[PDB]
Parts: structure tokens; sequence; C-alpha cells
């Protein structure tokens, strides 16, 4: 099995300027008849893996010209002239010269742009989730950058960690920010109990949390 | 140009058989391609099944030996892939592709279908209205929310009135816990806009031919 290498593994470039990522194969991947069968893909978040250049070195079926393929026998690489906000996702090498094909285990472009503070916003639970005895307060840290964030629950004052689940969105492509969910999930019996609610965020964009709270019967 | 679209069974239970369909349109299945079955796992790692070109020829990864059958039916243009003996390591999203059995070139990949490998149950989901608390209604923009919870299997899809409001979006992955997922999705407006103009949650769970359309009401008076 041939093995594809990529690197780098991530790769973070600001719009504008160019992007070259590499792919070297255990195994030469010229033909018997002079081809090369090396592809390059870019999968964008949530999409699926879309061609950029096929036969090494030429552009596949309607990609832009800012994409470069090169290279030969096991060494090729990719070079975006300059990097556009939509460029942002995952690069593969693909190999169909020796059977099985494989893949290259990809290089994530990340786009690098300026400091963003989170945008926090945090819900109660709502009357329908109440009647059937759970009670989830969900929080919203949306647009910010870079991607490194906290969040941290506060019942009372007290800190909570137990019943928190996070979830992380991509880069987006239209602003180059990035967003995150957290929620705490109690009983209903448990929620009742106590009055007030507190979602921390801290980000590098302040030395201090930004915080939001809400106390249970208050809109 | 050439466009595939997958189709089957989005959950299977472990040992059976995983049965997908591709459908081409605008290019017939006997000329000139390559017609792949090609998935990508939880990681992101992708692993090449296999293939029946326009002539009817088959090849397939060794990996997974035995287990799979690529077949076609030329009068309705549609290939199939089918893997038996699955277990939770089957779990990934399918995709077909079609590449040039000359170059490799002109590759199509179908939205891709995502297919969980499990004995646990089709499970609606319960769909949350979240509504901001009033005192962060006061500033130029509000964010609303949406929490789908408890439903299995993935996916949903989510969209706010019908569509037509897809600007200031976040949907957020799923989480997995107790064989049940739980998603949520948020919505920035100009706040002058809301409640003037309604917001609406629109989910559907295919797996349980369910859907809700719930519309966010402001916390107090509506």
């Amino acid at each position: 099995d041939v093995v594809m290498t990529q690197s780098p593994k991530t790769i973070s470039v600001t719009i504008g300027q160019p992007a070259s990522i590499s792919c070297k194969s255990s195994q030469r991947l010229l033909n018997s008849n002079g081809k090369t069968f090396l592809n390059w893909l870019l999968q964008r978040p949530g999409q699926s893996p879309k061609r950029l250049i096929y036969l090494g070195t030429k552009l596949d079926s309607g990609v832009p010209d800012r994409f470069t393929g090169s290279g030969s026998g096991t060494d090729f690489t990719l070079k975006i002239s300059r990097v556009e906000a939509e460029d942002l996702g995952v690069y593969y090498c693909w190999q169909g010269t020796h059977f099985p094909y494989t893949f290259g285990g990809g290089t994530k472009l990340e786009i690098k742009r300026a400091d963003a503070a989170p945008t926090v916003s945090i819900f109660p639970p709502s009357s329908e989730q109440l009647t059937s005895g759970g009670a989830s307060v969900v929080c919203f840290l949306n647009n910010f950058y870079p991607k490194d964030i906290n969040v941290k629950w506060k019942i009372d004052g007290s800190e909570r960690q137990n019943g928190v689940l996070n979830s992380w969105t991509d880069q987006d492509s239209k602003d180059s920010t990035y967003s995150m969910s957290s929620t705490l999930t109690l009983t209903k019996d448990e929620y009742e109990r106590h009055n007030s609610y507190t979602c921390e965020a801290t980000h590098k964009t302040s030395t201090s949390p930004i915080v939001k709270s809400f106390n249970r019967n208050e809109c | 140009r050439v466009q595939l679209q997958q189709s089957g069974p989005g959950l299977v239970k472990p040992s059976q058989s995983l049965s997908l369909t591709c459908t081409v349109t605008g290019y017939s299945i006997t000329s000139d391609f390559a017609w792949n079955w090609i998935r990508q796992f939880p990681g992101n790692k992708l692993e090449w099944m296999g293939y029946i070109n326009y002539s009817g020829f088959t090849s397939h990864n060794p990996s997974l030996k035995s287990r799979i059958s690529i077949t076609r039916d030329t009068s309705k243009n549609q290939f199939f892939l089918q893997l038996n003996s699955v277990t939770t390591e089957d779990t990934a999203t399918y995709y077909c592709a079609g590449l040039l059995w000359y170059d490799g070139g002109a590759g199509s990949w179908g939205q891709g279908t995502l297919v969980t490998v499990s004995a646990a149950k089709t499970t609606a989901p319960s769909v949350y209205p979240l509504a901001p608390v009033c005192g962060d209604t006061t500033g130029s923009s509000v964010t609303l929310g949406c929490l789908v919870k408890g439903y299995f299997p993935e996916p949903v899809t989510l969209t706010w009135n019908s569509g037509s409001l897809s600007s200031g979006v976040h949907t957020f992955p799923a989480v997995l816990q107790s064989d049940l997922y739980t998603l949520s999705s948020s919505v920035t407006v100009t706040s002058s806009t809301w409640p003037s103009q309604s917001i609406t949650c629109n989910v559907a769970h295919p797996a349980s031919s369910t859907k809700v359309d719930k519309k966010i009401e402001p916390r107090g008076p509506t």
C-alpha cells in the first residue's frame, strides 16, 4: 500500500498571501504511459471533497487558476498564489497509480485574521422542556478569533462543570471566525432549585471574562 | 455536467449489510468513467472502497476483502454499494465519485450519505425554542436559538424561516451521549426587526419522518 504523507498538518495564512503544501508518496506515481495519477482535493467544512489538480500538474475542470500542482516521482506540491477566505478547509492528495488507491491524511488550511472577541448569549430552559423534567441552559460564543476559548458555568455564584457539553464550528469563510456552543443540562427539579445562571467566556481579546447571566423566573 | 447523488438506509444493525445507491445524471454510466465508492471516517480519514467502470469491470480495496460488492443497473443509470458483516467500525460518511478512466479527471462527488452501524433505536427529536433574556434584547443585534435534543440517528436538517434566513446563522455539530444526539443553532438579526418579523426554526429528522416548525416567542408578553 502506497503511503501518502502530507505536511504540514495545519497551516495558518493571511488573506492575500501564498500557501504551499506538500505530499510525498512511498512509491513513484508515474505509469507506463507517461501519466502521473496524482490529484489534489479540497474539502470545505460540511462539503464533499472537490477536484483541484489531476495528472500531477494539470488544473482540473472549472478549478480557479490560483492553484498550481507540481512535482514528479514521489514529491508533489500544491501552491495557492494568493489565499482567499473561501480556500479554508482540508487538502488531500490521492494516488491512482498503485492499487489500492490511497489518500494523504490531509492538510488543514486556516485563515489568519484580526483578533475578535466573542458575542456571548445565554438562554434559559424553554417552557416546553421544563414540562419534561429536563432543563437545558444554552450559551453561544459567536464570531471570535483565535479559535482557543474557555467557557465556565456558574449556578448561584458556584462553578459547575458536570453536565456540560460543548461543540465548535469550523472556521467561517465569510468572516474567518469561530463559534462555540455550550449547554448545561440539569433536571427540572435542580433547575427550579437555583436562581442565577452564568456563562463565562475567557478569550485572549480581553484580560477579564465576558459574563452573561439571568435569574430564573425573570424575563 | 455529471451529477451524483447517494441514497440508502442511514442506520444498520451490526453484522447486517449496508446498501447504498448512486444515481448519476447528465452522463451515461456506460461511458468514460470509473464509478467509485469512498468513505470518510469520523476522524476524517478517507478510504477508497472500490469501483465499477463503464464496461462493468470492478475493483475493491483488499481491506474489505469479501465484504464488498459493487454493482450497476444501466437501465436506471445507477451503481450500488453493498457491505456485509458491518460493525461500528464501518460507521462513516459514504461517497460515490466519478473519475475519468483515462486520466482520473473531472472528479464528481455526491453529497455523501451518513451511515451508522448501531443497535440503538431511532428516536425523534424534541425541538426547544431559545428565546433571548429581556436584558439581551436592548442592543442593535439580538440572538435567538433552537435546541434539537434527544434524537437518533443522524442527521437532522435545520433552517430558519424555511431557509429565507441564512445570514448570521450558526448551527453546531451534534454531540452524542447515551445513544442520543443534541444539536443547537443560533441566528442573529437586527434587534429592531424582532419580534415584528417572526423567526421560525424548521427541523427535520428523516429517520423518524418527523418535522417540527417552532416559532420563537419572546419571553414575557406574547
